[PDB]
RNA sequence: UAAUCUAACCAUAAACUAUGCCGACUAGGGAUCGGGUGGUGUUUUUUUAAUGACCCACUCGGCACCUUACGAGAAAUCAAAGU
């Protein structure tokens, strides 16, 4: 939201849960937000580079948490084949 | 003095979170009052009723006092807590602190154009608690607060200058309407509106870029 | 029993994306329903779409982003004059600047602004936001 | 906007406000009247524009 | 993103079907369908080995990724767990929790046993949720140990085991245990077998 | 006819968990120690106190305490061979260097496809 | 797809009541009752194929029951009394 002259006038914007594009307020106390860990060509890991997922609070109260892990990850090359589309 | 004893709190003593909009993008929880203070110390309080209540206890009745307060700002930051307690100027300072432990943002928007500064709700919207209805509704330049003064006093201290109510149900029991109209507030930040549709990227916590400070010994 | 097939179209899609989830199942098609999806899609409401036929009324395969609050009809489509178009539009949206009610009108079905700038009315449809 | 009745009765009555003085010069603008407030009327009056002229040495000796 | 020595090695693979977890429970629940990868005709289910050791190396890549390597807790309350988190926690540095878990205590900071970790990984959720579901309450992640007899809310990367057997439980701290020195760099090649016995986190009473 | 009091049993295992080294199974001794490390008002509640404590002391010759106590971080750390095998359960060494397994179990591991020396056997029901 | 199928009794059962009723959609769980399709599984035996009973898995239809609750409610409670 910006005025007329073009200065950004919210308090600040929120982030979006990566499940189901929802939006997280300063009340979802089970919003969780988790890093993993990038490799290093040796097999070791990087110390301070990450690959971060934010899920909302009622993906996991269903249930449904999991698998939306291995569907996000999975697109990004972290898995390989635990998860399929056409169930 | 001031010992923190909660990991959030000694990030804060230090000096390494400014403004309280951390505290909310990353959503963190927050158990100890003096926080808000330093970080909102231009925070400012009314009572709104207080009321003798009564327990008979050995059949000796015993007084109880209950006391609603309403913390805020003038920016957009509201609180609410509510405290029954033996004593009366107990219950009043006891009820300070839930009270500023309970801070939301606000959205405030537009009516239709865009001239300056924002004064009016964003959308329409509704909380319900009990048996109260509150639903909350833009208005144009000039309108003020049409409430009835119980909220109209709430609104205030949100700074929100013009908006339209209409409440439904039994609103002659006030403590559960504030409980409605703060709700109707509440989720303004939550209505995914169009100009939010882009994307972002995650930023990253500060309990853990700061992770060698703000720890136990 | 089965009198409008639009208004339970409609109804299938918001039950299940109130869950959270990605696609649903329409059944049976429609020429009318077809063409209530293709202006919530060049607003970006929802995502592309697929059509069977199994040669009785196909059915259909939405995929939904995340960005539908509600999706609705309109049951007696009253007749909205060209003066009135502004009263039903100052009670059904939530906001005076986005979301669309739509109208079935003498060329075509469009939503709310597209008629302003045509001068156009007709009935009404439904609403998007 | 560019709708005929809104610039005859509009320019029409931003022009009545800033004639008797209370609309601002640079406030001519239509939603800048929804903001007016109800002193700025009261300070036109003849007896607050002849003591602040200096005419008389209190608002009750006007 | 990972190569060919992340990959699943015959001879680790020959210690877990020797270990027996790859017998599921007789009742699968609708949320770990995928986790099955055929049934027996005695009734039993085969779990998927090449899925559980996939889904083995995703947490290590989470408690590698942590600054600080006591804000980890690993927590059981049945008996044949609670002397494999005390060796997993012994030489890694979590913060363990055996025998009972006392409530409220990752809230109500007025408790001595006051903990604000940034992690939490359980056993078994069906009989130890109680530090699942305060977990919910103030933004820990949690990663199980899941049988197919297990309610899997709340939880987040969720390694399929066989809960039943004594070796199963403890196998699957120590491979875990394996793996997470590996990313930190405390270990010098993948290829070298661990000079540790596994047999070290079981569990024995006379 | 006589329990002991929590003032006497808290105050006693507070004494054990910040001088254990210095206690000891006699009581005559420590008797003369309470007074140089605390702070006891009368003479009858010193001579409880040092009562029970001794008597709490020798439950940690048989077995674990409700405080905390350095053999967990010590002794426990030597049980670190509460039997280590000199060869492990898990070897396939007992079962003559292959492994037995049923029938469709086989075909995991030839779907993911690895070379291992494992028998089959026959299932009943 | 819509005109309104001994007798008589006295209320002496908190005498549970804002349910065209038809239609779509929305979470689990196991027992039982009908009809059907499967199976290297059994066993009466014709034989460890089958008739034959069992047993297992799915499937369309039934009166009930136990869980939770995102939801709904003034609450008790409710898979509809939800959308």
């Amino acid at each position: 939201m910006e005025n007329d002259k073009g200065q950004l006038v919210e308090l600040y914007v929120p982030r979006k849960c990566s499940a189901t594009n929802r939006i997280i307020k300063a009340d979802d106390h089970a919003s969780v937000q988790i890093n993993v860990a990038k490799v290093d060509e040796e097999g070791r890991a990087i110390p301070g580079e990450y690959v971060t997922y934010a899920l909302s609070g009622y993906v996991r109260s269903r249930g449904e948490s999991d698998d939306s892990l291995n569907r996000l990850a999975q697109n990004d090359g972290l898995l390989k084949n635990v998860w399929s589309y056409s169930r | 003095g001031w010992v923190p004893v909660t990991k959030l709190g000694r990030l804060v003593k230090a000096g390494k979170i400014t403004t309280i909009e951390e505290i909310f993008l990353h959503s963190l929880p927050v158990k100890e009052f003096q926080i808000i203070d330093t970080l909102l110390p231009g925070l400012q309080d009314e009572v709104m009723n207080i009321k003798p209540v009564q327990k008979q206890t050995r059949a000796g009745q015993r007084t109880r006092f209950k006391a609603v307060v309403v913390v805020g700002d003038s920016n957009g930051h509201v609180g609410l807590g509510i405290k029954t307690a033996k004593e009366v100027a107990g219950a009043i300072r006891a009820g300070i602190i839930i009270a500023k432990l309970s801070v939301i943002p606000i959205r405030r928007g537009y009516w239709g154009t865009n001239l300056g500064q924002p004064h009016s709700l964003a959308t329409k919207t509704t909380g319900k608690c009990g048996s109260v209805t509150v639903r909350l509704i833009p208005a144009p330049r000039g309108s003020g607060i049409v409430a009835s003064p119980a909220v109209k006093k709430l609104l205030q201290l949100a700074g929100v200058e013009d908006v339209y109510t209409q409440s439904n149900g039994k609103t002659r029991t006030l403590e559960n309407t504030l409980k409605a109209a703060f709700v109707a507030i509440g989720n303004t930040y939550g209505f995914l509106t169009p100009n939010l549709w882009a994307e972002q990227p995650l930023p990253v916590s500060p309990l853990d870029i700061y992770s060698d400070e703000a720890s136990a010994q | 029993t089965r009198s409008s097939v639009l208004a339970d179209a409609l109804n299938a899609i918001n039950n299940a994306e109130k869950t959270g989830k990605r696609q649903v199942l329409i059944r049976p098609s429609s020429k009318v329903i077809i063409k209530f999806l293709q202006v919530m899609q060049k607003h970006g409401y929802i995502g592309e779409f697929e059509y069977i036929d199994d040669h009785r009324s196909g059915k259909i395969v939405v995929q939904l982003n995340g960005r539908l609050n509600k999706c609705g009809v309109i049951s007696p489509r009253f007749n909205v004059k060209i003066g009135d178009i502004e009263k039903w539009t100052a009670n059904l949206l939530p906001a005076r600047q986005f979301g669309y009610v739509i109208l079935t009108t003498s060329a075509g079905i469009m939503d709310h602004e597209e008629a302003r700038r045509k001068h156009v009315s007709g009935k009404i449809l439904g609403f998007v936001y | 906007e560019k709708d005929p009745k809104r610039l005859f009765e509009g320019n029409a009555l931003i022009r009545r406000l800033v004639r008797v003085g209370v609309l601002s010069e640079d406030k001519k603008k239509l939603d800048y009247v929804l903001a007016l407030k109800v002193e700025d009327f009261l300070e036109r009056r003849l007896q607050t524009q002849v003591y602040k002229l200096g005419l008389a040495k209190s608002v009750h000796h006007a | 993103s990972l190569p060919a020595t992340f990959d699943l090695t015959p001879e680790d693979a020959q210690l877990l079907l020797a270990a027996n977890t790859h017998l599921g429970a007789r009742n699968v629940q609708v949320h770990q369908e995928p986790y099955v990868f055929n049934a027996r005709p005695d009734g039993v289910h085969v779990i998927n080995v090449g899925k559980t050791w996939e889904k083995l190396v995703l947490a290590a890549r989470i408690i590698a990724a942590i600054p600080n390597p006591e804000d980890v807790v690993a927590i059981s309350s049945r008996t044949f767990g609670q002397r494999a988190v005390l060796k997993f926690a012994a030489h890694t540095g979590a913060t363990p929790i055996a025998g009972r878990f006392t409530p409220g205590s990752f809230t109500n900071y007025i408790t001595r046993s006051f903990k604000e970790p940034r992690l939490v990984i359980v056993t078994d959720p069906r009989s130890d949720a109680q530090a699942i579901k305060e977990a919910s309450y103030v933004n820990i992640p949690v990663i199980a140990l899941t049988d197919l007899d297990s309610p899997s809310e709340f939880v987040d990367v969720a390694i399929p085991c066989n809960n039943r057997g004594k070796h199963s439980i403890g196998l699957i701290w120590y491979l875990l245990a394996r793996e997470v020195l590996r990313l930190r760099g405390a270990l010098v090649d993948r290829t070298q077998p661990w000079s540790i016995m596994p047999d070290l986190y079981f569990y024995r009473f006379p | 006819g006589r329990v002991r009091t929590k003032t006497v049993k808290r105050a006693s295992k507070a004494l054990i968990e910040r001088y254990y080294p210095k206690l000891t199974l006699d009581f005559q001794t420590n008797k003369r120690l309470c007074d140089e490390i605390a702070t006891i008002q009368s003479k009858r509640l010193r001579n409880k106190i040092a009562g029970y404590t001794t008597h709490l002391m020798k439950r940690i010759q048989k077995g674990p305490v409700r405080g905390i106590s350095f053999k967990l971080q010590e002794e426990e750390r030597e049980r670190k061979d509460q039997y280590v095998p000199e060869v492990s359960a898990l070897d396939l060494s007992r079962s003559n260097g292959v492994l037995n397994v049923d029938n469709q179990t086989s075909d995991l591991v030839k779907s993911l496809g690895l070379k291992l020396p494992l028998s089959v056997i026959n299932v009943s029901a």
